[PDB]
């Protein structure tokens, strides 16, 4: 778990943030 | 209160001319509410952005105007 | 004045209530 | 009339007390405080 | 000197007020030289 | 009428000069404009009599004369009375004066004025110019009124205007140059004293070349050039005068011209524009201060480029004060240019004349113009501004190999480039031909050095200037894009259809709309003078830095010049830190370092100009509201105290507040950087 | 939208409906005061909010005051 | 903190100085002057204290301050008594007369405050005073 | 149904957009004297033609700038502003009792008055949590 | 100094927090 | 070519660039607007056309740039970029109310934009066409530096 940086930082700003903004576009936008 | 002439100090509190002095210069009409129409030496704010002058004279409630 | 070149002539006014008062570090 | 108007007016009294003060200056040296 | 008598000419022919049809006659030949 | 409230006092000084205003007619109009413009010409001949006559009475002007390269000139010595003496320099042979930058000495020499007779009387000369000059005004004005018909003959106006001045000023002066001026600039330069030099009233390949580049003795221009130059523009420009129909059947009569040009897409083309530009005085100010601008930044790059005056080149503190005068000249006047072009849109546009002509054409596809500069401005905001941000990042991140420099990733300015090396190699026999030299050798040369300075050379081209040249084309079209928006958005929007009704300047059309603030054409020329300012602040930076890295120096023992920042432009420039580091800071040290010296007053205006700046921050982020809330509790207090004043005290117009604001932010940001420049250049250059 | 209210001091000038851009105002019969006018304000679903109306009430305290409130397309005044 | 004279830094500042004045001794005058007043060890320059320093300057500044908001006071009195409007060239406009007169019952605030004091004459009432 | 003949405009780009369609146009019909030429608030100078002219603007404001700032001016007060529905429902807005809303006439309420002056106006504070606004 | 057994451990606590969060956030809502 | 305005009301001007014959001819015969498409097929060919073009920039100008791996980076970054454009797609349809509307340049845009039926086939062809031209492109570029 040395590399879990790695994964975590992609996953939490690229992937989350992708995710956050799909939802809030959701949540804002129906 | 004369209509010719008079000092009455505004208390009507939403004034630019609340507690100032100010010669009446109309007589009360017969059913309206502000007939005193005192004229105030100072000029009001009234005008559009950087406008000079403003109102002198404005309709003064009966009860809130006092000699 | 320290522009022209004469610091002498500066307004420095000590703070005497901060000598009095005074962790604490030189008050000038 | 132009010597009424505030620009006249304070152009002169200004144009006194700056050169005032100037000649003050010039004659008496650096006083920082009063001896 | 022939070149400018025949750029005065035809400056006439330009023209179809005297002095600026020779103006730019003169200049014509000053070019030309 | 009456001074009511202090807004009076304000509206009196803003709306003084407002003719259109306080007139209803041409007439009266364009005579007040007249003798105006007489009193304009007399503050004009006022200044240059001040400028000779400080030159000649409180001046090092003779001494320079004698040996330019040793001496500073310095035509302005301080009373001393609170310790300014030290503004006093030492500038050489024991003189002591503000070392000034205007290059007046230089034109002085240029004009071949050696004796002190010549400058008194020169002095004296300008000074009954200006006498006559506002007397002129006063008896046009007052006594004679003149009439709308000569007015309205610009084609009069043009031929005189033309020929009489430019023709015949070209010519006069060219006497002036080839009798006065060369000749006397050849002794001086062979060596002859200025008291061994004649006055004036003593008194053809020669004199009229095309060598190109610059005298290597004085670092000008040959005077021979100026000369020939002077003469074939006083040749040109009597033809051309002649080419216009003044009071005969000879010419071209403008009206004609212009509607004749019209063509499939531009409609009815210029049709109407005589008349409009005729009618309203506004049309031709406009047009007039944006060509006026665009010729004082012409002025700026021609001047630095091809120092014309005799020494200049080498004196590196007039060089730069010329080119960032005439830039902040420049750009202060095209944004006046689009003010009064919007002033006209608001006040003197007629639906009526102008129909399906191009200035109605202009309006009717105004959102295609707008969206467009829009879309330029976003691009070239990004691929200009963003590649420094891109280059803070790599270099930042340790990857200089990703960023945009000569070095890894490289922009080459190639279009410039090639125009370049088309100058420096094409000399003679290409178009114009028989040119000995490179008319500058910016575009291709080896270091001219007069005395150790390097008076001009290769202003190169790379990275670097390709960035920072599309950051200037990105900042000239946001100024584009905030003043075309104001003049074709003036009369009216989607947003405010009547704004031609509410006038040029208002504050707004008030909150609803979701807020109207600034949306005025006044207010479009209020941000329009930030990004002017914001643009010539980086085109005199772009100079400053480009000049003191790559062109100006010391020549050593070696070829090689010492150039005063030794060449970090080429690897600096290309990252905002870069600017921070090694122009900001680097070279802001001798103004914050001038305390206690010559320069302190430079120091001192640094400070006070940041503070201005500052200041102005008070009125443009604030509104007239909380200001006129807490003057009432201030008056309230003058009331208690029966100091009440008889003019009420007002919170200042909201269009008042924001031109304040622009005022002391444009003084402040302004004055800053001329304090940073005028330090660093007086000390170092 | 913005409701506009005209209170009891409207010396009827007719002031405010000349200025009025979107004509929320009409003058209408009023016995109240010696003008024999009030202000009205039928139609304030076309009220911008520019308040030209309360700038051109000359009436200390001005009797015509426009409050903003959901925003519409007519409120922000959108051509799109 | 200790007198200038005693203070070994404020003797080598006296050594090399800069004459303010045309007159070359006006530096010179200037440390002989500053002599007097107290000065800090290390800096060697002239401090002030919260009475010479600044009691007496202040009395002198309160005194000029006093006489021109003083004036500016009686003018304003003036313009209201001089005409029925006050503001029309009466402040846009300086009188001349009106003014110097001020000037002249200026300079005098020190002996009038004693009875402005008195019976609150320079105090309008709250209630008259303007206050929405 | 709102005829009249379209004034002679080469065609800018201030016009309608897609909310002409989508939502609400407005419009504006007045008699002109003259074949005169007057400003579009679009942006432009259009000819009014001789007759009856029908102009379809984007908002109230549009109509009623060409309205009152230009027509009025021309002395041509005959101009009527119809709301413009997709389906083509037009409705008069502007002299909708057919006299100018300056000019007092009968039939016409009054609407949003308020009996109470606007110093005497409630504070917030009183009314916290009961949903009515100091106006109301 | 950490092993992973604890950074995962660290995870799995931290997932708790996150469930709980989602459901205050949905009541708040 | 000169400026008309077709229903001079409506703020858009025909021009020589929004109502020529050459250019109505290539707009409307995009895939976006070209008649006869399944909204599929309108996505499969702006798919592959901006993938394949994608590759390009990233590729050439990344930070890998020269190297083998540049080639993978492309095809991957622009694939990226085309699932990020699908999401885009998908999300927009999901609160996408609006249809294209008739234009100077397009007298019939079509449905296949303009319901949420159209832009999810136009987003699944999108996906498919963008990657598909990503990895076409990144091939070619191998294909061509071996050849
Ligand atoms: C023109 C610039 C100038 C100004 C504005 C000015 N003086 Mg001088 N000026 C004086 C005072 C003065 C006052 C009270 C004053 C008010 O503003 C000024 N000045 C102003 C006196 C000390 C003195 C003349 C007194 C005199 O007798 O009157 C003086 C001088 C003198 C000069 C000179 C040249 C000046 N000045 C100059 C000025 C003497 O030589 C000469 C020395
Ligand atoms: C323009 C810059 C400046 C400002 C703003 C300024 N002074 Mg001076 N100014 C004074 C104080 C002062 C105060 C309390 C004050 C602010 O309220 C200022 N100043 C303001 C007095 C001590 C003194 C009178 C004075 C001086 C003097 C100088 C000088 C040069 C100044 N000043 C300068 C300034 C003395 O020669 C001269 C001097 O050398 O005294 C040290
Ligand atoms: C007055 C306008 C003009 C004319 C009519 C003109 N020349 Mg010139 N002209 C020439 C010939 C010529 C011929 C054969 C010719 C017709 O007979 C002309 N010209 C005519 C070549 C010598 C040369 C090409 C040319 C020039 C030149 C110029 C210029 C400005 C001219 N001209 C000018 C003219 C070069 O720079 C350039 C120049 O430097 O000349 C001194
Ligand atoms: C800033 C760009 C600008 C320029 C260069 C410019 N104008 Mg205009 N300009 C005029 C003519 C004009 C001329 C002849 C002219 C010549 O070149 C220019 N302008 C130029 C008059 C027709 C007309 C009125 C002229 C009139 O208002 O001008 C009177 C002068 C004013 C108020 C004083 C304030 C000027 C600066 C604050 C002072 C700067 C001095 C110094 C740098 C810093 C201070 C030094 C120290 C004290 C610290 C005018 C308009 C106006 C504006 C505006 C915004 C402009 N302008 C703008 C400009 C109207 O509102 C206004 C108008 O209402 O629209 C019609
Ligand atoms: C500026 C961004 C923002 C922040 C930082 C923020 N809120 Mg809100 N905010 C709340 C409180 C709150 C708290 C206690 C809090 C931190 O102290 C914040 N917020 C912080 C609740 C009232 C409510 C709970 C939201 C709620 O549903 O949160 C969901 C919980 C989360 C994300 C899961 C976290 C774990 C991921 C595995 C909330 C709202 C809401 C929004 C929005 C947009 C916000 N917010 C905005 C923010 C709802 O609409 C939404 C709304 O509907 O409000 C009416
Ligand atoms: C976030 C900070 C940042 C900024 C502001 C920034 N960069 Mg960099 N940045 C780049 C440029 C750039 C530009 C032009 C630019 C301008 O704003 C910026 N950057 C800005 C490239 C050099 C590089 C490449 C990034 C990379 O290649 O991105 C992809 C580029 C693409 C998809 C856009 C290409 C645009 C088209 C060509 C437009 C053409 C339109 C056409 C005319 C229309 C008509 C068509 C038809 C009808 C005819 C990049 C880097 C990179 C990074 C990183 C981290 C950054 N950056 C960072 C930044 C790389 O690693 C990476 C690094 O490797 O650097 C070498
Ligand atoms: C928000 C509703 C949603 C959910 C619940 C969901 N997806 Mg998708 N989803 C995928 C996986 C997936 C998994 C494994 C998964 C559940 O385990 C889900 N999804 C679930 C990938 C195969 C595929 C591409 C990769 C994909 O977008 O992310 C990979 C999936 C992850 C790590 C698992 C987490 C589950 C997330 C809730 C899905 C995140 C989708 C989000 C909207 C976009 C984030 C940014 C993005 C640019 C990466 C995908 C699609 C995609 C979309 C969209 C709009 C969605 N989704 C939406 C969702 C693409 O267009 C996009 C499209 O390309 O496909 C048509
Ligand atoms: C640093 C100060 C500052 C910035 C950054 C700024 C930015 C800009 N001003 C613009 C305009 C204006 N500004 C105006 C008034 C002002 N603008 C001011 C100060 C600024 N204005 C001030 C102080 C004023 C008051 C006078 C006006 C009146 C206009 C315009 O009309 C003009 C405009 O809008 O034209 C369209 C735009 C120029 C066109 C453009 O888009 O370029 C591109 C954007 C740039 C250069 C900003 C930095 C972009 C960098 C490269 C970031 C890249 C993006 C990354 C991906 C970061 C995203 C991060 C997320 C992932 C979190 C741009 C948004
Ligand atoms: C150094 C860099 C330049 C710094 C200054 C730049 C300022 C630019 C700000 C924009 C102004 C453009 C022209 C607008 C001109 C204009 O009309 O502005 C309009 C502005 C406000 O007009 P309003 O619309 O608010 O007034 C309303 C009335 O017109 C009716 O409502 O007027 C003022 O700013 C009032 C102050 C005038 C000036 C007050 C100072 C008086 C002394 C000035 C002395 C100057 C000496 C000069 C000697 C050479
Ligand atoms: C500070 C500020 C003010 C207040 C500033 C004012 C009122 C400046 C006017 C007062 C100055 C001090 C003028 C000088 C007044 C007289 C000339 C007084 C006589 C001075 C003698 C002593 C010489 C505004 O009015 C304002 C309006 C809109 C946006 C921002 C602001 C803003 O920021
Ligand atoms: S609120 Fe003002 S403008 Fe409106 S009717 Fe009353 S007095 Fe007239
Ligand atoms: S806010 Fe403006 S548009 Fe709305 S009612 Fe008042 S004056 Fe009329």
């Amino acid at each position: 778990s040395d590399i879990l940086p790695a994964i975590m930082t992609p996953l939490v700003v690229l992937i989350g943030g992708g995710a956050a903004m799909t939802a809030f576009f959701y949540y804002v936008e129906r | 209160m004369v209509q010719r002439g008079s000092k009455v100090r505004i208390l009507r509190p939403e004034s630019y001319w609340f507690r100032e002095i100010g010669t009446v210069a109309s007589v009360d009409q017969s059913g309206i509410k502000y007939p005193v129409i005192v004229r105030f030496d100072t000029c009001n704010y009234n005008g559009i952005s950087g406008t000079a002058a403003g109102i002198n004279t404005n309709n003064f409630g009966v009860h809130e105007l006092e000699e | 004045v320290v522009a022209f070149g004469t610091p002498e002539k500066q307004i420095l006014v000590e703070p005497i209530f901060a000598q009095w008062i005074q962790p604490f570090m030189s008050q000038g | 009339k132009f010597f009424s108007t505030a620009p006249v007016i304070a152009l002169v009294f200004f144009t006194l007390t700056a050169g005032f003060l100037v000649e003050l200056n010039r004659f008496f040296p650096d006083i920082l405080f009063f001896p | 000197l022939m070149l400018f008598i025949n750029l005065l000419m035809v400056f006439l022919g330009r023209y179809a007020e005297m002095l600026a049809t020779g103006v730019f006659a003169h200049w014509i030949g000053a070019g030309m030289i | 009428k009456g001074p009511q409230t202090t807004t009076w006092i304000w509206n009196l000084h803003a709306l003084a000069h407002d003719f259109d205003t306080q007139t209803n007619d041409l007439e009266e109009i364009s005579r007040k404009i007249f003798s105006a413009h007489f009193g304009h010409l007399s503050i004009i001949f006022v200044w240059i009599s001040g400028m000779i006559f400080h030159a000649a009475r409180f001046s090092n002007y003779y001494a320079w004369l004698a040996d330019p390269l040793g001496n500073k000139p310095s035509a302005h010595v301080v009373w001393p009375i609170v310790g300014q003496d030290i503004l006093n320099a030492d500038v050489g042979n024991g003189f002591r004066g503000v070392q000034i930058t205007s290059g007046l000495f230089h034109i002085l020499r240029g004009a071949g004025m050696t004796d002190p007779g010549e400058l008194y009387s020169a002095a004296i000369g300008a000074l009954v110019a200006a006498v006559v000059m506002m007397y002129a005004g006063y008896y046009h004005y007052h006594k004679k009124a003149p009439k709308l018909e000569w007015f309205q003959n610009a084609e009069s106006t043009m031929t005189h205007h033309l020929i009489v001045l430019l023709g015949l000023g070209n010519l006069a002066w060219t006497g002036h140059l080839i009798h006065v001026s060369l000749p006397v600039n050849k002794l001086l330069d062979s060596g002859v004293a200025p008291q061994d030099i004649p006055i004036p009233h003593e008194f053809y390949s020669d004199f009229l070349t095309f060598k190109g580049g610059l005298d290597p003795t004085t670092g000008g221009l040959w005077m021979t050039d100026i000369a020939h130059h002077h003469l074939a523009l006083a040749v040109m420009y009597i033809i051309a005068g002649h080419m216009y129909r003044t009071n005969w059947g000879i010419g071209h009569s403008m009206k004609e011209i212009m509607e004749s040009h019209k063509g499939p897409f531009t409609g009815e083309g210029h049709k109407g524009l005589y008349e409009v530009l005729t009618t309203s005085w506004h049309a031709q100010l406009a047009i007039n201060l944006a060509t006026w601008g665009s010729f004082s930044i012409i002025v700026a790059h021609h001047m630095y480029a091809m120092p014309p005056y005799p020494y200049l080149a080498t004196d590196y503190g007039t060089q730069l004060n010329l080119f960032v005068h005439h830039m902040w000249i420049g750009g202060f006047l095209i944004v006046g240019g689009a003010a009064h072009a919007a002033i006209f849109m608001v006040r003197d546009y007629d639906p009526a004349v102008n129909q399906n002509n191009v200035l109605d054409r202009m309006l009717r596809h105004r959102d295609t113009i707008i969206s467009h500069l829009n879309w330029v401005c976003i691009f070239l905001g990004f691929h200009s501004f963003g590649l420094y941000i891109h280059n803070d990042n790599m270099r930042s991140l340790g990857r200089p190999q990703d960023m945009f420099s000569d070095t890894a990733i490289q922009l080459q300015p190639i279009f410039s480039q090639w125009v370049q090396n088309l100058q420096a190699n094409v000399a003679g026999t290409i178009r114009a031909p028989l040119a000995e030299g490179a008319s500058s050798l910016a575009w291709g040369g080896d270091p001219l050095f007069v005395g150790g300075k390097v008076a001009m050379q290769h202003v190169s081209l790379g990275t670097a200037d390709f960035m920072i040249h599309h950051i200037h084309a990105f900042q000239i079209h946001v100024t584009v894009l905030i003043l075309i928006k104001g003049v074709l958005y003036a009369r009216s929007s989607r947003l405010i259809p009547d704004k031609a009704n509410l006038g040029f300047r208002f504050p707004c059309d008030g909150p609803g709309r979701g807020g109207t603030c600034q949306s005025s054409g006044w207010d479009h020329i209020f941000l329009g003078l930030f990004w002017m300012y914001n643009c010539i602040s980086i085109v005199n930076f772009h100079f400053f830095w480009k000049m003191q890295s790559d062109v100006w120096g010391a020549a050593n023992a070696n070829g090689g010049v010492n150039y005063l920042t030794a060449g970090n432009w080429a690897q600096s420039s290309i990252t905002i830190n870069g600017w921070l580091r090694d122009f900001l800071w680097a070279q802001s040290v001798q103004v914050i370092n001038s305390y206690g010296s010559a320069l302190s007053a430079y120091g001192i205006l640094f400070l006070g100009a940041h503070f201005i700046w500052a200041f102005s921050l008070m009125f443009l982020f604030s509104g007239r509201g909380y200001w006129q809330e807490l003057i009432e509790s201030i008056v309230w207090a003058h009331s208690k105290l029966k100091i009440a004043p008889a003019i009420q005290p007002r919170a200042m117009s909201i269009t008042q507040g924001r031109a304040v604001g622009l005022g002391h932010y444009l003084l402040g940001g302004i004055v800053t950087s001329w304090s940073f420049y005028l330090a660093r250049i007086l000390a170092l250059g | 939208s913005h409701t506009v209210k005209i209170y009891d001091t409207c010396i009827g000038c007719t002031q405010c409906v000349r200025a009025c851009p979107t004509d929320v105002l009409e003058m209408v019969p009023w016995d109240g005061c010696k003008a024999g006018q009030i202000a009205s304000s039928p139609r304030t679903e076309d009220c911008v909010g520019c308040k030209r109306c309360e700038t051109a009430c000359p009436t200390d305290f001005l009797s015509i005051r426009v409050y903003l409130g959901a925003e519409t397309t007519r409120s922000m005044g959108l051509a799109y | 903190l200790v007198p200038c004279s005693e203070s070994p830094k404020f003797q080598e500042r006296a050594a090399k100085a800069r004459n303010t004045t045309a007159d070359p001794n006006s530096g010179q005058k200037r440390f002989e002057m500053y002599s007097s007043a107290l000065c800090g060890p290390e800096d060697g320059l002239p401090r002030i204290i919260a009475a010479g320093d600044f009691l007496i300057p202040g009395l002198f500044f309160i005194y000029i301050a006093g006489g021109i908001g003083n004036s500016s006071r009686n003018y304003q009195i003036a313009n209201r008594k001089k005409n029925a409007k006050n503001p029309a060239m009466g402040e846009i406009i300086i009188d001349v007369p009106l003014a110097v007169s001020s000037t002249i019952a200026g300079m005098a605030w020190p002996l009038t405050a004693f009875r402005e004091l008195t019976s609150g004459e320079l105090t309008v009432p709250d209630s008259d005073v303007t206050v929405s | 149904t709102l005829t009249g003949q379209t004034p002679l405009f080469g065609g800018s780009t201030g016009g309608l957009l897609s909310s002409a369609e989508t939502e609400e146009k407005y419009a504006i019909t007045w008699t002109s004297p003259k074949q005169q030429v007057f400003e579009m608030p679009t942006g432009g100078a259009a000819v009014m033609n001789e007759g009856e002219n029908l102009l379809y603007l984007a908002r109230k404001e549009q109509c009623l700038a060409l309205g009152l700032r230009q027509l009025r001016t021309k002395k041509i007060m005959d101009y009527k502003i119809y709301r413009v529905l997709p389906d083509g429902s037009n409705t008069l807005l502007h002299p909708k009792d057919g006299v100018f809303p300056e000019k007092s006439n009968e039939g016409r309420a009054a609407v949003n008055s308020v009996a109470r002056s606007i110093g005497e106006n409630p504070n917030p504070g009183a009314i916290k949590y009961t949903g009515k606004k100091a106006y109301d | 100094e950490l092993s992973d057994l604890q950074i995962v451990i660290a995870l799995v606590v931290a997932l708790l927090p996150a469930l709980l969060a989602l459901n205050l956030g949905s009541a708040l809502s | 070519l000169v400026k008309h305005g077709g229903d001079p009301l409506v703020g858009d001007l025909a021009t020589p660039v929004n109502s020529s014959g050459i250019v109505k001819a290539w707009i409307n015969n995009l895939p976006a607007y070209r008649k006869g498409m399944s909204a599929n097929a309108r996505g499969l060919e702006i798919g592959m056309a901006h993938g394949y073009y994608l590759y390009g920039p990233f590729a050439t100008s990344g930070p890998i740039r020269g190297t083998t791996m540049s080639l993978v980076s492309g095809v991957l970054s622009a694939s990226a970029v085309v699932i990020v454009l699908s999401v885009a797609i998908q999300i927009y349809s999901s609160v996408s109310s609006a249809k294209p509307l008739p234009s100077v340049t397009t007298a019939d845009p079509g449905s296949d934009f303009g319901t949420k039926e159209g832009w999810s086939a136009v987003g699944s062809g999108f996906l498919i066409g963008g990657c598909g031209g990503a990895v076409i492109a990144g091939v070619l570029s191998y294909a061509i530096a071996a050849f």
